[PDB]
């Protein structure tokens, strides 16, 4: 079918947009060094689309 | 006293509403409380005493930020206290800006 | 007794201090409310847990009184 090819073209899409945020995420807690995050966003997308979720223990 | 009636009384003296006008406030009160019942928390007061007199320099009042270290050592002085660092963490947290403190009595 | 008296001068000093303490970080919290705190605090509790409901409770009555 193309309903199964479209199954998995979601799962992929969901997976990799996960990890790419969260390869975003552990890269920002670094620190001419910061060029790697600049030039791999450089319109932006899939940048920051969850803020960053805090509360009080 | 148990610290769970405890939190109702905190909400009668915070708020001028009754412990039977209201059930939501000590309800919410309950939520944080309940699953964080135990101390879990670490203290580290050496760091927050260091901290505090940073921000009284920061008034540019450099007088009361001794007056302050004075005051810090008394605590430890006395010791009969549980912790120290815990209500000074609660009095830090809630600050608001004086802007630069236009008077302290200084007792 | 008189170390018994100097017991009870020994928290009366505590709750002195703490309350000059208390007007120089500028809290809203005044010597009532902050004698419920010390007692919470006295037995052990997260501050993180405390301050949290209190800046909700004073945000419960003046945007819902």
């Amino acid at each position: 079918l193309v309903s199964g090819f479209e199954a998995t073209i979601n799962k992929f899409d969901k997976n990799f947009s996960a990890h790419l945020l969260d390869l975003l995420a552990r890269l920002s807690i670094y620190s001419g060094m910061a060029s790697v995050i600049s030039r791999l966003d450089f319109n932006g997308f899939y940048t920051e689309r969850l803020e960053r979720l805090s509360a009080e223990r | 006293k148990s610290p769970n009636v405890l939190l109702q009384n905190l909400c009668c003296r915070i708020l001028g509403r009754s412990e039977a006008d209201v059930a939501q406030q000590f309800q919410y009160a309950v939520r944080v409380i309940g699953s964080n019942f135990a101390p879990t928390v670490e203290r580290d007061e050496f760091l927050v005493a260091e901290k505090i007199k940073k921000e009284l320099i920061r008034q540019r009042r450099e007088a009361d930020a001794a007056l302050f270290s004075e005051l810090h050592r008394k605590l430890h002085s006395q010791g009969v206290l549980k912790n120290k660092w815990s209500i000074l963490y609660l009095l830090l947290s809630l600050s608001e800006d004086p802007r630069r403190q236009p008077s302290k009595v200084s007792s | 007794a008189a170390a018994a008296a100097a017991n009870l001068n020994a928290v009366r000093e505590t709750m002195d201090v703490l309350l000059e303490i208390s007007r120089i970080l500028n809290t809203g919290l005044d010597m009532e409310t902050l004698s419920i705190c010390v007692r919470l605090c006295e037995q052990g509790i997260n501050p993180e847990a405390l301050s949290s409901v209190i800046k909700e409770l004073r945000k419960a009555t003046e945007a819902l009184k």
